[PDB]
């Protein structure tokens, strides 16, 4: 209900302090944004507790708020057909996925939030009066470049709701600031009347759907499935991104089939397996693989597809569904795996990986201590497999993971068993590792 | 009308770093010669571009000009329009009413 | 997901806080004689907000050396000792600190001097500082081939020159009223070290 | 405050030469091929420097135009100012005065 | 007298065309290195020469 505030006016000198705290109508736990209608004029610590501090540091007058929310659980729906994509921006972790808003969760907060000024726009009427609008805004995929954040394939709504997917479409943000995600995605800023304010292109190519992005060196590359554009970021000018073409034939199979392995990039390109250090590319399986891929691949559901690169190993992994799978499976049971340091193919076998990262470990792999097990026994509870000394990948001793299909997660490259699945029992099975 | 201030955020936060070959001369590896000449042609991409963005920038700030200097001449010729009207004719009608009016109300 | 939300809100005025900007004299130095009773003058920058504590150097120097502000100026008076002093113009806890500097000048048209005693050691150089009631002030040395003595422009103020060891006087203001100065020439080493006494060969 | 002659010397006196490749196809040797592409790039690195000089005389020329067109313009209104003060009061305070002290010390 | 018109025309319809580096690392060949590196300094001369023009 109603809200309070202990003050509704006061005067300040420059330099000196005040606090000032609400509280609700109904004796409730709730959650708390204070803001302020112009920015500058004051220093505040902590906006989410419910009584802030203030520091007058500009003459002036000024307005201080506080929303107080009464938040609930509701669920996502991120299905395996459309799964969460994972950005990383200034230690803010992003999420984003279809039919949501993309979200992100702040370094200075324990939550996340929608993306902040996401599906903003500017309006600005005859003889010069602005005002804001949000629209309605929803994307496939988001990623960071030049201290940016970027989105794809925008469902962008206008007033009147009738929302239309733009399949060429591409957006970019600000730039960053102390420990916090970009604060602005509106191509009509200025008219309000920081640094990069945002834009869009609207490509020229073929069939859209615009399935991935991913620098290179300060260049973006941008993916169509078939066709290519590099992006070349300018200083700030007319046109704050450049984007030419690249390749007429060229273009990603599914959404992360591309990885930046040595100054270059890897790409599943629809026909084939490529490196392409820009400029020019080559055919990592000409001869030798692409008759068997394209057939493993083709077999049951190749948008599964994905490429993680274990640089621990030197080798850039391409993740599949087996030959012999249900067609809307998405775990991904194989992986036909390239040594870049020889230029040499394998194959092998995952625990039906829906992702996969590196990642830190458990402590009690983490190098531990005599002075841990203060309540474990010798007697193994149910704990076994504890080697006293794990052979290394890494000198900060990391661990490549796979989040599964079988309730759980798995590390992926450890001392020889196999988890294969058995669906006549609906058991999992573990058997020792057989190389051929 | 005031000449807009100068929008001080057209090229001059561009550091135009002057383009300066690196020792090509000492690569006796074609590898790192090649790689050598990439970077040195890399420069000149970043330094192409700067020198673009830089003669937009120009071109926007020529136009707030060209903009600013019609207001500048007009209001000139406006204020000639004030002088010459205002001053002729204050000081010819009175001199001549003020002299002719007390003159005569007095001799006659 | 916020299901219900309340706002509430709270304007805040931010006054200026002048005077942590400097604040600024008409009065800015002032020389007078044994017991004037001089205004003294001063604004904040801006004259914006806030008010001001007046202090002095050796509150010893008047009967009640400063006399407590009106508003933003004051007023000084004085008692029988000489030299200068200084009034500070501190506001009212915060770290901004003005000064005015005044001349308790002995008289009416007396003089007084920087240093009494000087120490420096041969070859060296020092300056004296007068201050008068008239700008004539003649400088003189005793032993001149062993300290000169040298006046600057405003005749106020001499530059010594230490030319030969030993103890050496100075008078100053041929204007009426002359001063004094003591002055010794030290030695440029005062004495040495060795590595050695009971050494054998 | 007159505009500033033209600085004649911002750039102008900068011949840029246009920056044309030499024939590099013809070195079969590297060594004079990595001196030919090292000379090409020198003579980009000289067409580069002296646009970066150029850009930087214009950006000048440009900071002497702004600074010609702004105060000049504030000279404009206060001239324009002291014109309105001046003779709004002439033609008024001039017709009355005259006529009504006139009326002066004569009419009863 | 006339602040006369803008000359609506000096430099705005030069497009001058951003230059990008082809990727030269694969050229194994010299005689190819060769003429790869002369077409990068090509669109070196030619956004040079239309810089020069604006």
């Amino acid at each position: 209900s109603s809200v309070t505030l202990d003050i509704v006016s006061a005067s300040l000198d420059v330099g000196e302090e005040i606090v000032i705290t609400a509280t609700a109508s109904p004796e409730g736990e709730y959650s708390y944004q204070w803001s302020v209608d112009k920015t500058g004029y004051v220093s505040t610590t902590s906006v989410t507790g419910k009584s802030i501090k203030l520091v007058a540091l500009r003459k002036g007058e000024i307005n201080v708020t506080c929303t107080v929310s009464q938040m609930t659980q509701k669920d996502y729906d991120a299905f395996d057909d459309y799964p969460w994509y994972h950005a990383v921006i200034s230690n803010c972790a992003v999420a984003t996925t279809h039919y949501e808003t993309p979200q992100v969760k702040e370094f200075e907060s324990e939550y996340f939030v929608d993306l902040p000024g996401w599906g903003e726009q500017t309006v600005v009427d005859n003889d010069g009066n602005p005002s804001v609008k949000k629209f309605n805004w929803k994307c496939e995929r988001v990623r960071s470049f030049n201290n940016r954040l970027f989105a794809l394939n925008m469902r962008e709504a206008n007033a009147s709701g009738v929302t239309t997917n733009y399949p060429l479409r591409l957006r970019w943000s600000n730039f960053a600031n102390e420990n916090k995600a970009p604060t602005l995605w509106d191509d009509f800023a200025y008219d309000r009347v920081e640094n990069g304010y945002a834009g869009y292109i609207d490509l020229a190519d073929s069939n859209g759907s615009l399935i991935d992005i991913l620098p290179l060196k300060d260049y973006l590359f941008v993916y169509t499935e078939f066709e290519t554009y590099i992006g070349s970021p300018t200083n700030n000018t007319y046109q704050p991104l450049m984007f030419k073409k690249l390749f007429n034939d060229s273009g990603i199979l599914a959404p992360e089939c591309v990885v930046e392995v040595e100054g270059s990039h890897f790409v599943v390109t629809q026909n084939d397996v490529i490196l392409h250090n820009g400029a020019t590319k080559k055919s990592i399986a000409s001869n030798r693989v692409k008759n068997m891929l394209i057939n493993e691949v083709c077999l049951v559901n190749p948008l599964a597809t994905r490429v993680h690169l274990h640089q621990d190993k030197k080798e850039v992994w391409v993740l599949y569904v087996g030959p012999g799978e249900p067609k809307e499976s998405f775990a991904c049971t194989k992986a036909a795996v390239w040594n870049y340091e020889f230029d040499t193919w394998s194959f092998r076998t995952i625990p039906y990986a829906q992702c996969i990262g590196l990642v830190d470990p458990p402590v009690l792999e983490r190098g531990p201590i005599w002075s841990d097990f203060q309540e474990i026994t010798w007697d193994d509870p149910s704990i076994k497999e504890l080697v006293w000394r794990k052979d290394a990948t890494n000198f900060r001793q990391r661990v490549t993971i796979v989040g599964s299909f079988l309730k759980g997660f798995y590390q992926v490259d450890v001392g020889a068993l196999d988890y294969f699945y058995d669906r006549l029992n609906d058991v999992v099975i573990e058997k020792p590792l057989e190389m051929r | 009308m005031g000449a807009g201030g100068f929008r001080k955020n057209t090229g001059r936060n561009n550091t135009t770093l002057p383009y300066n070959v690196g020792f090509l001369n000492n690569v006796q590896d074609t590898e790192t010669y090649n790689v050598a000449v990439y970077d040195e042609l890399q420069k000149v991409s970043t330094a192409t571009n700067q020198m673009f963005q830089a003669i937009d920038e120009i071109h926007e700030e020529i136009d707030v000009r060209i903009k600013a200097l019609n207001a500048m001449n007009l209001q000139f010729d406006e204020l000639e329009n004030r002088i010459t009207t205002e001053i002729e004719t204050a000081i010819a009608d009175i001199q001549t009413q003020m002299g002719n009016l007390s003159t005569e109300d007095i001799w006659d | 997901v916020a299901t219900v939300t309340k706002k509430a809100s709270a304007s805040i005025k931010i006054y200026p806080v002048v005077s942590q900007i400097v604040p600024k004299e008409s009065t800015i130095s002032m020389n007078f004689n044994q017991t004037k009773n001089l205004e003294v003058s001063l604004l904040p920058a801006d004259a914006n907000n806030t008010n001001l504590i007046w202090e002095v150097s050796n509150s010893s120097y008047g009967s009640i050396t400063v006399d407590p502000s009106d508003s933003k100026l004051a007023t000084l008076t004085s008692f029988e000792k000489e030299g200068n002093l200084v009034v500070t113009i501190s506001t009212a806890n915060e770290s901004v600190v003005a000064q005015i500097a005044v001349n308790i000048i002995d008289g009416d048209s007396g003089i007084f001097l920087s240093q009494d005693t000087v120490t420096i050691r041969k070859g060296g150089t020092t300056t004296l500082t007068a201050v008068t009631g008239k700008t004539p002030v003649t400088w003189s040395s005793n032993n001149a081939s062993i300290v000169s003595v040298t006046p600057n422009a405003n005749s106020l103020t001499a530059v010594i020159t230490a030319n030969g060891e030993g103890n050496v006087t100075i008078t100053a203001d041929n204007g009426t009223k002359t001063a004094s100065c003591e002055i010794v020439s030290i030695p440029q080493i005062d004495s040495i070290s060795l590595s050695q006494s009971d050494v054998t060969v």
